[PDB]
Formats: structure tokens, C-alpha cells, sequence
């Protein structure tokens, strides 16, 4: 199927004393594989999946070099942004950046992304063609002009179409045992009587990977959204994901209700019924 | 593999 | 400054069975800024051996973290997650419900 590599960076200024707290994480699809945390002792980019440990000393030295440089860029950015927005030296502020690439089933470039936020709001982002910028306000417009003059988009595009996909492909092969495995949801239904008139049916999907999934209810073969509750997909903590959807039904009418499950790891959609 | 070139805003 | 309040789910890694070893999770998401206080409680008392995922965020820039510890459920013991964040006037406590 399709795959992605994404990196996420968060810097939080610490007014009063010292440099920002900087945390970088790298993912292939829904699997974290590297991290850097400025508060940690190593001051190295660190492995977070077994298949990246195959990489040698030169890899780790390079990633560390680059990620430390990254933290310094964000440190500078925080000062600049405070000036752009005429904010005091007193408050804590946040910069976030995410970038990455998607490949399709052919493992060839589909899409690239590079976006930046200040204090949780859109600041500047590369457009889909990787040739120009979306700037949210006049501060970001000044950044846009700067980055245009410096031909930033060109160099970013080169990485996103080149290095990004090349290394994603590498990781997919090296981590094939888990990265290329689909774990179909393990499903079951529960029942709880709220009173002698009303019952709750809950349809569970557990232990699935990747995280993308759809769970829906039908009543007599037609979609049912009224009287339903669907929780956000959540990490199990072992690399897999969990989700449930519930419906309130008249006690005794459970048989009308069916749960429907769609996931990459299922050849055809699943249908569950109460028994 | 993270991007090896940087620019400030 | 945007203030997005954390969403909270409290749940087990594996199907919960009284007497059998498991992991208790508290998943916090949709919040901003990143600074947050999360504890797992056993009968109202703070559990000490609690770890958490590395800070990341969704497309809308909002943060998410998983906090987790090893636990063995029982009929008597009550588990919960306690969250404080700049958006919260008082700490939010969400009880662990094995059916949820």
C-alpha cells in the first residue's frame, strides 16, 4: 500500500533561563523510529524501532549533527517571531515544524509537505507543488519573501522528492517484518443494559495496524449515526491501535444492529452481530 | 533521514 | 494565545481480567500549549512508575501524549488518570472503566 515518512519538531522557549526545550520525532507510517530530546542526557538522535539500529555510526553522527542544527534554527526563530509579533521577552512561545513525503503502492513519490506553526497557529507552509509558499499573515509574508530570495523551496523540493523517498524506501525494506505487515483488527461486541428498556451495544476493534480504520453501525441494513458514540483511535502502547463505536438500542431489538469494520488488513469489510 | 539544510524565518 | 483543552481516554493495553498483568494507559490529545501534568492514580494515590511517549502533534498542531504503567486490575482497586493543563481551572479526573 501507500507509505509515508514524517518528522515532527517542537521548540518551546524558556524565558527566565536557558535555551528552548526541543523535541524531534521521526515516523514511518504510524511507527516512531527516532527521537531527539534536548532534556535527555545523550544529546544524540536515538533509535526508537529495532530496524533503524541496523544503521551505523556515521548515520547516527549525521542525524545528530543535523538535528542539533535544527534546534538552533528554531531557537533563532523564536527570537525573530517574538520581534515580528511585538511580544515581551517574558512569555513562553512555541514553534512547530513538520515535513515528509508520501509514496504510493509503487513506492514512488506522490506528495511532499513542509509546514510551520507559531503558538499553534499556521505560519508558513509549502504549497502542494513544492514551488511556492502559503503565508498566513504579514509576519509570515516577510518570511515568504526571505525564503523566495534564498530559493528555499527548490532545495526543500529536492530533499522531499529525493532523499526523503530514497530513505523511506530503505526503511520499508529494512523494517519489512513490521513496516510492511498489516495487523487486522481483532473485533468483538459487548452489551450493557442501562435499564429494562434501553441497552448499549459496543463494537470494539483492537490490536490493529496501521491506525486508519472505519467503524460504523447499521440498523436493518441502513447506516445509523443517531444514538451512536465513536471514540478517537488510540494507541495500545505496543505499536497497535484501538477503537470502538457504540449504539443505544431498545432492549430486545439488538438483532437489527450490525457493526461494520473497514481496515487495510481485511480483504473485505467485516460485519459483526450481537449473540 | 532528516533534511540537512536550514533557514531561519 | 490559543488554549486547546486536552481530550482524555483512560484504558488498558490488553483485555482486562482481574488478577492478570496488564498496562494502564492515559491518552491525552488535542491540547495546546505542550506543557501538561498527567498522573495515573490507584485508589486516589499517585502511581510512581509512569512513563510517557515522546511529544508529537497532529495536522491541526495540537499535541498528543501517551502515559502508561504496568498494572494488575482487581474488582476492588479503582484506577484513574488526573490531568492538569493551563486550560483547566481544576485537575480533571477520568476514571478507568473496563468497558470503555
Amino acid at each position: 500500500g501507500s507509505h509515508s515518512m514524517r518528522y515532527f519538531f517542537t521548540s518551546v522557549s524558556r524565558p527566565g533561563r536557558g535555551e528552548p526545550r526541543f523535541i524531534a520525532v521521526g515516523y514511518v507510517d504510524d511507527t516512531q523510529f527516532v527521537r531527539f530530546d534536548s532534556d535527555a542526557a545523550s544529546q544524540r538522535m536515538e533509535p526508537r524501532a529495532p530496524w533503524i539500529e541496523q544503521e551505523g555510526p556515521e548515520y547516527w553522527d549525521g542525524e545528530t549533527r543535523k538535528v542539533k542544527a535544527h534546534s538552533q534554527t528554531h531557537r533563532v526563530d523564536l527570537g525573530t517571531l517574538r520581534g515580528y509579533y511585538n511580544q515581551s521577552e517574558a512569555g513562553s512561545h512555541t514553534v512547530q515544524r513538520m515535513y515528509g513525503c508520501d509514496v504510493g503502492s509503487d513506492w514512488r513519490f506522490l506528495r511532499g509537505y513542509h509546514q510551520y506553526a507559531y503558538d499553534g497557529k499556521d505560519y508558513i507552509a509549502l504549497k502542494e507543488d513544492l514551488r511556492s509558499w502559503t503565508a498566513a499573515d504579514m509576519a509570515a509574508q516577510t518570511t515568504k519573501h526571505k525564503w523566495e530570495a534564498a530559493h528555499v523551496a527548490e532545495q526543500l523540493r529536492a530533499y522531499l522528492e529525493g532523499t526523503c523517498v530514497e530513505w523511506l524506501r530503505r526503511y520499508l525494506e529494512n523494517g519489512k517484518e513490521t513496516l510492511q505487515r498489516t495487523d487486522a483488527p481483532k473485533t468483538h461486541m459487548t452489551h450493557h443494559a442501562v435499564s429494562d428498556h434501553e441497552a448499549t451495544l459496543r463494537c470494539w476493534a483492537l490490536s490493529f495496524y496501521p491506525a486508519e480504520i472505519t467503524l460504523t453501525w447499521q440498523r436493518d441494513g441502513e447506516d445509523q449515526t443517531q444514538d451512536t458514540e465513536l471514540v478517537e483511535t488510540r494507541p495500545a502502547g505496543d505499536g497497535t491501535f484501538q477503537k470502538w463505536v457504540a449504539v443505544v438500542v431498545p432492549s430486545g431489538q439488538e438483532q437489527r444492529y450490525t457493526c461494520h469494520v473497514q481496515h487495510e488488513g481485511l480483504p473485505k469489510p467485516l460485519t459483526l452481530r450481537w449473540e | 533521514c532528516i533534511n540537512g539544510m536550514c533557514w531561519t524565518v | 494565545m490559543i488554549q486547546r483543552t486536552p481530550k482524555i481516554q483512560v484504558y488498558s493495553r490488553h483485555p482486562a481480567e482481574n488478577g492478570k498483568s496488564n498496562f494502564l494507559n492515559c491518552y491525552v490529545s488535542g491540547f495546546h500549549p505542550s506543557d501538561i501534568e498527567v498522573d495515573l492514580l490507584k485508589n486516589g494515590e499517585r502511581i510512581e512508575k509512569v512513563e510517557h511517549s515522546d511529544l508529537s502533534f497532529s495536522k491541526d498542531w495540537s499535541f498528543y501524549l501517551l502515559y502508561y504503567t504496568e498494572f494488575t486490575p482487581t474488582e476492588k482497586d479503582e484506577y484513574a488518570c488526573r490531568v492538569n493543563h493551563v486550560t483547566l481551572s481544576q485537575p480533571k479526573i477520568v476514571k478507568w472503566d473496563r468497558d470503555m
